[PDB]
This record gives structure tokens, sequence and C-alpha cells, in this order.
């Protein structure tokens, strides 16, 4: 079991990092959007905030 | 906004829209403020041509 409990563990756990991994370049633009918008002031600051 | 890809081309499409009619508006609107000012330009009566009155 233990030899399949992490095994998957770590796979799963890159899925993970891959999510959030995107998910971070996500948020990344994301944030940038934010900026740019407040850049521009299109937007608040405390979006980007 | 458009320059890190940060709208909708489709948005920016809106809002060069009435960008775009919006001053189409003002042509209608300078179109029209001549409109009377030419007729206020009438008022004061101009001589059509030139010679003894």
């Amino acid at each position: 079991q233990t030899v399949r409990s992490s095994f998957n563990n770590i796979n799963a756990s890159i899925s993970s990092i891959n999510a959030y991994k995107q998910a971070v370049v996500s948020a990344q633009s994301s944030l940038d959007a934010m900026e740019a918008g407040y850049s521009v002031g299109t937007r608040t600051i405390v979006d980007v905030l | 906004l458009l320059g890190t890809q940060y709208i909708s081309k489709q948005e920016y499409d809106q809002a060069l829209a009435d960008a775009q009619q919006a001053n189409a508006a003002v042509t209608a609107a300078k179109a029209a403020v001549e409109t009377a000012r030419i007729n206020l330009a009438y008022t004061k009566v101009t001589s059509p041509i030139s010679g003894r009155i």
C-alpha cells in the first residue's frame, strides 16, 4: 500500500503544481491585467492589491 | 489595454464602436450648431452682393 500510497501522492502531487503553476500564471497576468487596468486607471488600485 | 491582451478584441471593438460613432454624433452636433448659428448669421442680414443700397 504505502508503495502505492505516496507513489500516487507524488504524481497527484505533480498534478498539483501543474495546476497551481498554471494557476499562478492565471493570477500572474491576472495581476498584470490589474496593473495595466490600474496603470491606465480604468480600474482601482485596490484590485491590484 | 489591448497591448498585453487584457481585454476582448471584441470589447475594444465595442469601445471603438461608440468612439467611432460618438464623434459622428459630434459631427451631427457641429453640423447642428452651425445650422442655427448660420441662421443667426442669417439674422444680421448680409448683403448677398455689394453696391449702393
